[PDB]
């Protein structure tokens, strides 16, 4: 046993001034009320498609920690290149 | 001096393994090449070729033709779900597209 | 007399007659399948070579090819191609 | 030299051979009279394996003796 | 309660399929789609306890107006064996389900068939059929008419010439007859 | 015992089928003779028994404080033998759970086993010293003499019939001993690699015949036949029936067992928690299985007469059998669900044709 | 003068010669429009090959029958079984006489002198049993329920192989 990992929330943990705040960094004037659920869905899809490749490189390297270079390598594969962590 | 069991039949495959080992030594991909990689890679390439040719043959029968012309290949890839995601940014020559008309461009009738 | 060139025509012929008895193939379809296998080979060998440079090793084993296939192919097709590869290698050993 | 080869199945088989024959002669004779695949003609000399790449006179068995074959898959 | 003399026992024939949880919701060329049909007709539909009359064929996947639904397949008979099989099925106390294709033959559904026997009748349908050619052997293919949602029991019209048996289904604008 | 008309193409396990989410902290697993029960040891020194047909938890018995790491069933299915770091020769009942034997003897034990026919003879494998055979009533203990005495890691067992005692050191030398008179009738060093020897982890046997397994430490499972050892006798040089390994991941193994019919071999990773199944005869992998992708495998069982496999990971015992498919004609055999146009004309006795018991069977027999 | 165009089962192997047919997958009772009303007329049925599970019912039927319906239902048609000699007519099961073999020269004769009938099973011109009597109004067509794939061939010409002994008929090459 010893492992307490019963987690159900944390899609709601991206709260609801936060998507409003991102939208008003984006230059958006007036928002409806279904944008919140749709944004949570799209964020879940994207973080799945990055964490999958991150854990794959971490396993293939035969380690247990996901260092920053592996995240940079996953995002390099995706096409969204990231600078400033190597 | 012994029996020349080629690495195709010694494995149980159909893709050659000598040509794969030559194109992994002479591609400057690494210095040293193992002796499980060209076998494993020949198997992967065979399975993908079988996967597309199954659906190609089904469509080729189902349009009542003998051979396979590339319109069947276009239909066989783009009807499937995972092969379309693999061949993401790919244009097959002489391909054509799926027949698709939107829902509002065609008329409908109300009276009588 | 011309200089001998590579092609994968005969092996597509053999797999086609193993999976369909009486269904031929054209010329253009053969060129498409040739370029398709060339594409998949280039992508997988590139991913394995990049893994080998990341891990500070120098040798393509089978392990890197398995990792490259698990990365590049989407989901269930990867879960079948891994089994195909492992079965072929284990029938090659003994 | 009429050797006996009684296997572990009660399958006794006889070959009247020379003491100076090779393994290939025994393979040909058993493959003639039974069609047994010759990748399983392993024999035992006081526990130890009788290897299939030498002659019969390299072991000096008493003439007209009894041996035992093992049903083996080698090249599947 | 065993000393009680409950005699609801045997007033109907032998068959059943009732008491199922019959509440799911409250709410290309030809042969390729024939392959699609043989694929997905199992996961599309379902037979459950109707409120109309006994059982019926429900619907679960949201169908667009025009696609194939199921093939109504069973044994294959000709025009002679009708009265003989009807006399046998009446002798054993079995309802007779048949469907004519054309001017040649009729497909049975009594002794061998599929999960497509169990569509009731209405006069405002949402299904029909045509005649196709899967290599000479023609077939009985269930098209659709409009966008059918989940939970709806399915219906189709029987093309009866108006010619005994009353209307034991109860549609809305029905003519109080099958014929 | 079960349905005989059931075999509509029976299979070999594919699915996950649901597990025992009841008590964690499992440590080992083994079935009885027929394949109806399963003893499972806890972490604190308890026993979990699960019945199969009812799918119900049979009995929970608290043995001691030391963790239970070795178990075996008697032939009738009434005497459980076990040993642990508690150093105690134990013997337990299945109707009561009684401490029938209690002898705290040192160098704690790694494996126990009954003689497969007499339950008087029991196996004891110490921490260091040579393996010991005992009796039940008195303390007649038989330590088998070992020429090595340098590994302090010797494995030994009894085979299917209990004819002989196959023994093995951690240098890879085998000393076959007769089961009662300790006759050293056969010996062989394992032909490991090119020349260099290896250790021996465990040795198990079958349910039908004399094919068995060798679990070395160079990642190579070897399969021999015991009658070949008998045909060799002393100074044997056996070469195996079939060799087993997976060089793709280079995976050393943790546990092996055979099928019920001696046809299939399962063996489990020590790294990936992924089970493999082999054919004995033709000699290839047939299926890879998976599970929770990051857990550490402990112990694998098999069910003899029916394709059911028990795993152990994170104290969870999985059960994998087909997720079997049910259909019609069991509710109504007069109707059979076809698929397409089936023609019915082959019989000719149609179109109005009209033509022109004595077995006494017992009812309370066996 | 060939096999029938109108009065045939359309799925039969009516080949380019239109004399030999392979039986289909039912009681394919093919008829012929060259059938008698009254008089003295006889032809042969030169059956050649008859595989097992390919039965054949022999008789004379009236034009208002069905192509797929087997012989011997009512007053239109009279049937009879190959094995065990068991005629079936008007929903009656009667094990009657001796059967036939395989690929013989069959063909029956019927006579209506100007109400009374000559109904005898003629197997190579041999008396094999009197089937029925007193036939009713209608034309009489040769109807054989060809059961499965068999090799039968109708005979037309005057070179009769087994003609009936001292029985008089106008030859069947004088109608078409
Ligand atoms: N609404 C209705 N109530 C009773 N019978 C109906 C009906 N609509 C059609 N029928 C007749 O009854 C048959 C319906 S099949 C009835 C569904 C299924 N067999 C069941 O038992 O529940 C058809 O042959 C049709 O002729
Ligand atoms: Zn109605």
């Amino acid at each position: 046993k010893r492992h307490r990992k019963v987690l159900r929330d944390n899609i709601q943990g991206i709260t609801k001034p936060a998507i409003r705040r991102l939208a008003r960094r984006g230059g958006v004037k007036r928002i409806s009320g279904l944008i919140y659920e749709e944004t949570r869905g799209v964020l879940k899809v994207f973080l799945e498609n990055v964490i999958r490749d991150a854990v794959t490189y971490t396993e293939h390297a035969k380690r247990k920690t996901v260092t920053a270079m592996d995240v940079v390598y996953a995002l390099k594969r995706q096409g969204r290149t990231l600078y400033g962590f190597g | 001096r012994a029996k020349a069991k080629t690495r195709s039949s010694r494995a149980g495959l159909q893709f050659p393994v000598g040509r794969v080992h030559r194109l992994l030594r002479k591609g400057n991909y690494a210095e040293r090449v193992g002796a499980g990689a060209p076998v494993y890679l020949a198997a992967v390439l065979e399975y993908l070729t079988a996967e597309i040719l199954e659906l190609a043959g089904n469509a080729a029968r189902d349009n009542k033709k003998t051979r396979i012309i590339p319109r069947h290949l276009q239909l066989a890839v783009r009807n499937d779900e995972e092969l379309n995601k693999l061949l993401g940014r790919v244009t097959i020559a002489q391909g054509g597209v799926l027949p698709n008309i939107q829902s509002v461009l065609l008329p409908k009738k109300t009276e009588s | 007399r011309k200089t001998r060139k590579e092609s994968y025509a005969i092996y597509v012929y053999k797999v086609l007659k193993q999976v369909h008895p009486d269904t031929g193939i054209s010329s253009k379809a053969m060129s498409i399948m040739n370029s398709f296998v060339n594409d998949v080979f280039e992508r997988i060998a590139g991913e394995a070579s990049r893994l080998a440079h990341y891990n500070k090793r120098s040798t393509i084993t089978s392990r890197e090819i398995q990792t490259a296939v698990r990365l590049l192919l989407p989901g269930e097709l990867a879960k079948h191609a891994v089994s195909e590869g492992t079965k072929a290698v284990t029938c090659y050993t003994s | 030299m009429q050797i006996f080869v009684k296997t572990l199945t009660g399958k006794t088989i006889t070959l009247e051979v020379e003491p100076s024959d090779t393994i290939e002669n025994v393979k040909a004779k058993i493959q003639d009279k039974e069609g047994i695949p010759p990748d399983q003609q392993r024999l035992i000399f006081a526990g130890k394996q009788l290897e299939d790449g030498r002659t019969l006179s390299d072991y000096n068995i008493q003439k007209e003796s009894t041996l035992h074959l093992v049903l083996r898959l080698r090249g599947c | 309660a065993r000393a009680e003399v409950h005699l609801r026992k045997s007033a109907f024939d032998m068959f059943n399929f009732l008491a199922s949880k019959h509440r799911q919701p409250p709410e290309l060329p030809m042969p390729m789609r024939f392959r699609h049909l043989k694929k997905t007709s199992k996961e599309a539909v379902g037979v459950y306890r109707s409120p109309i009359h006994g059982r019926g064929l429900f619907c679960k996947r949201n169908i667009d107006a025009g696609e194939m639904v199921i093939e109504y397949a069973g044994n294959v008979i000709r025009s002679i064996q009708t009265d003989k099989r009807e006399k046998y099925y009446d002798s054993k106390g079995i309802g007779c389900y048949m469907f004519r294709i054309d001017d040649s033959e009729v497909v049975d559904a009594t002794m061998h068939g599929n999960a497509a026997r169990f569509i009731n009748h209405s006069c405002e349908p949402n299904c029909y059929s045509r005649v196709i050619n899967i290599d000479g052997q023609k077939h009985i293919v269930i098209f659709a008419m409009r966008k059918i949602y989940r939970g709806e029991e399915l219906t189709y019209d029987y093309k009866f010439p108006i010619e005994k048996l009353p209307c034991n289904c109860g549609a809305k604008k029905c003519r109080k007859f099958l014929n | 015992n079960l349905e005989l008309l059931e075999s509509f193409g029976q299979n070999y396990p594919e699915e996950a089928d649901g597990t025992l989410d009841c008590i964690s902290m499992a440590l080992t697993c083994t079935f009885n003779r027929w394949g109806t029960l399963l003893a499972v040891g806890c972490n604190d020194g308890r026993i979990v028994i699960w019945d199969f047909l009812t799918r119900g938890i049979a009995k929970i018995i608290s043995a001691h404080i030391h963790p239970v790491c070795s178990l075996c069933w008697s032939r009738d299915g009434h005497k459980l033998v076990s040993a642990s770091t508690d150093n105690i020769v134990s013997q337990w009942d299945v109707l009561s759970g009684d401490c029938d034997q209690r002898f705290r003897f040192p160098s704690p034990i790694l494996k126990v086993q009954y003689h497969p026919r007499d339950q008087n003879k029991v196996l004891v494998c110490p921490m260091k010293s040579a393996p010991v055979m005992l009796t039940l009533s008195d303390s007649k203990h038989v330590v088998l003499p070992v020429d090595d005495d340098s590994d302090l890691n010797v494995v030994a067992s009894f085979d299917r019939r209990g004819e002989y005692i196959y023994t093995g050191n951690a240098k890879g030398k085998i000393l076959v001993l007769k089961t009662d008179s300790q006759d050293l009738v056969a010996s062989f060093r394992v032909t490991t690699g090119t020349s260099n020897t290896t250790a021996i982890k465990s040795i198990e046997f079958a349910r039908k015949g004399s094919c068995f397994l060798i679990n070395t430490a160079d990642r190579i499972i070897r399969v021999y036949d015991g009658r070949e050892i008998l045909t060799c006798g002393r100074d044997g040089e056996p070469e195996p029936m079939q060799k087993l390994q997976d060089l793709v991941n280079r995976t050393p193994w943790k546990k092996c067992c055979f099928s019920g019919d001696g046809e299939y071999i399962v063996a489990g990773s020590a790294r990936q928690h992924a089970l493999y199944i082999w054919e004995k005869s033709i000699g290839n992998l047939v299926k890879i299985l998976h599970g929770t992708r990051g857990e550490l495998l402990l112990d694998v069982a098999w069910h003899p007469v029916r394709p059911i496999i028990a795993s152990i990971s994170s104290g969870v015992v999985s059960i994998w059998a087909q997720n079997q498919v049910e259909n019609w004609s069991a509710f109504a055999p007069d109707f059979k669900e076809l698929d397409e146009n089936v023609e019915y004309e082959e019989r000719e006795s149609e179109f109005d044709i009209e033509d022109e018991e004595d077995e006494e069977v017992d009812v309370t027999s066996v | 003068v060939l096999l029938a165009l109108h009065d045939r089962a359309p799925q039969l192997k009516i080949s380019d010669d239109r004399l030999t047919v392979v039986g289909e997958k039912g009681y394919s009772m093919v008829r012929a429009s060259h059938g008698v009303r009254k008089g003295a007329w006889y032809f042969e049925i030169t059956v050649d090959e008859m595989p097992p599970d390919t039965a054949a019912r022999l008789g004379w039927s009236q034009p208002l029958g069905n192509l797929q319906a087997p012989l011997g239902y009512d007053k239109f048609s009279y049937s009879w079984r190959s094995k065990k000699g068991t005629k079936f007519h008007q929903s009656i099961g009667k094990h009657y006489s001796s059967g036939y073999g395989q690929g013989d020269v069959l063909g029956f004769y019927i006579n209506l002198p100007e109400p009374h009938s000559e109904i005898i099973f003629y197997k190579n011109g041999v008396n094999q049993g009197v089937a029925y009597k007193d036939i009713f109004e209608g034309v009489y067509f040769p109807a054989i329920s060809l059961y499965k794939s068999c090799t039968v061939s109708i005979n037309f010409g005057p070179c009769f192989k087994y003609p009936p002994k001292d029985l008089t008929y106008r030859p069947m090459s004088d109608m078409g």
